[PDB]
């Protein structure tokens, strides 16, 4: 089995830069090699094909080289539509085989999230059925670190999180984090609070609730 | 022009079997290998089997991950691509894409896919709560809870309202999933101005719609 290494598996860069991704297989597959953009939603694109020939709808600051285990994907002037995933492909042998991928995201400025904190809906407590939810939102770079405390004491177990792609208007990231209890257990607590540790801070961010 | 329209995806218990067919126009089915490929949100694609033509056989290849539970046949007489899925693992729960292999050993054109889950958990329509505040702007949210299958649609104000949201990707507890949304407006826009969020299941047929009040 011919194994495809991809490297920047992530590469941060700038609309109009110009930018190298690279493909090594593990053994010598001659001039099978294709590339495909893949953006989020969206079925992944043939690029380049027999490692340097562009596709037939694929713009010209799109170019491919390279022969045996060695390849390269160059994309010229960085474009908003270019911000995308890409994998390479080896045609050679079976089984056929992608590289890692490569994801592209736009740099900017390091940016704080901006936290809010939902206690449960009155709907969800008529019963019951006791969530609460905090939103850190737009916030850069990627990493972040959320802490919930109910009544003070760091609390873990029925916690959810989920984080968006990055942000196709303004590059920030965000982040969804829902802490589930019975009704029974959120009740009997008063103090309910959402803590965010950013990069751009080594103080927590503290967003929080009396009553529950 | 090549168009590839895959059908017979969806919810199937962990060792059951599901039948996938790919329907291929815009090209000469006979002329050109064959192959099925997969993708698990957020993972790279993975290639599960080629077919070649009757010139060549009409042999087939395959991955290791699939090797012995899938097969992969074609239909001449109406160019259509088969995928027949044997013992399902939950880890095979992927959108299945038929794919066509052009010049120069190269998958050229995809569908555009259909999703199977393997999973024991059954279907279940969601909640949907809404998500007031405990100036300057203000942030409201939508929470979705307790749904299965995938996958959900929501919008703000039908979506009309496309600016400021944030729609975070579902995930699984269970059992059932968990999806949330946010919305960030004006502090004069709300609640001077209506703001609703609306959610739709089609496994489940469920089609809500929950106003955030203050």
């Amino acid at each position: 089995d011919i194994q495809m290494n991809q490297s920047p598996s992530s590469l941060s860069a700038s609309l109009g830069d110009t930018i190298s991704i690279t493909c090594r297989a593990s053994q010598n597959i001659n001039i099978w090699l294709s590339w495909y953009q893949q953006k989020p939603g969206n079925v992944p694109k043939l690029l380049i094909y027999k490692a340097s020939n562009l596709h037939t709808g694929v713009p010209s600051r799109f170019s491919g080289s390279g022969s045996g285990t060695d390849f390269t994907l160059i994309i010229s002037s960085l474009q908003p539509e270019d911000i995308a995933t890409y994998y390479c492909l080896q045609g050679q042998s079976y089984p056929r085989t992608f590289g890692g991928g490569t994801k592209l995201e736009i740099k900017r400025g390091d940016a704080a999230p901006t936290v809010s904190i939902f206690p449960p809906s009155s709907e969800q407590l008529t019963s019951g059925g006791a969530s609460v939810v905090c939103f850190l939102n737009n916030f850069y770079p990627k990493d972040i670190n959320v802490k919930w405390k109910i009544d003070g004491s760091e609390r873990q177990n029925g916690v959810l999180n989920s984080w968006t792609d990055q942000d196709s208007k303004d590059s920030t990231y965000s982040m969804s984090s829902t802490l589930t209890l019975t009704k029974d257990e959120y009740e009997r607590h008063n103090s309910y609070t959402c803590e965010a540790t950013h990069k751009t801070s080594t103080s927590p961010i503290v967003k929080s609730f009396n009553r529950g | 022009e090549v168009k590839l329209v895959e059908s017979g995806g969806g919810l199937v218990q962990p060792g059951g079997s599901l039948s996938l067919s790919c329907a291929a126009s815009g090209f000469t089915f006979s002329d050109y290998y064959m192959t099925w490929v997969r993708q698990a949100p957020g993972k790279a694609p993975e290639w599960l089997a080629l077919i070649r033509n009757k010139r060549n056989g009409d042999t087939a290849e395959y991955s290791a991950s699939v090797k012995g539970r899938f097969t992969i046949s074609r239909d001449y007489s109406r160019s259509i691509l088969h995928l027949q899925m044997n013992a399902l693992r939950t880890e095979d729960s992927a959108t299945y894409y038929c794919v066509r292999q052009g010049r120069g050993y190269t998958l050229d054109y995809w569908g555009q896919g259909t999703s199977v889950t393997v999973s024991s958990a059954k279907t279940t329509a969601p909640s949907v709560y809404p998500l007031a505040p405990v100036g300057s702007s203000v942030t409201l949210g939508c929470l979705v809870k307790g749904y299965f299958p995938e996958p959900v649609t929501l919008t703000w104000n039908s979506g009309s309202l496309s600016s400021g949201v944030h729609t975070f990707p579902a995930v699984l507890q269970s059992g059932l999933y968990t999806l949330s949304s946010s919305v960030t407006v004006t502090s004069s826009t709300w609640p001077s101005q209506s703001i609703t969020c609306n959610v739709a299941h089609p496994a489940s047929s469920t089609k809500v719609d929950k106003k955030i009040e203050p």
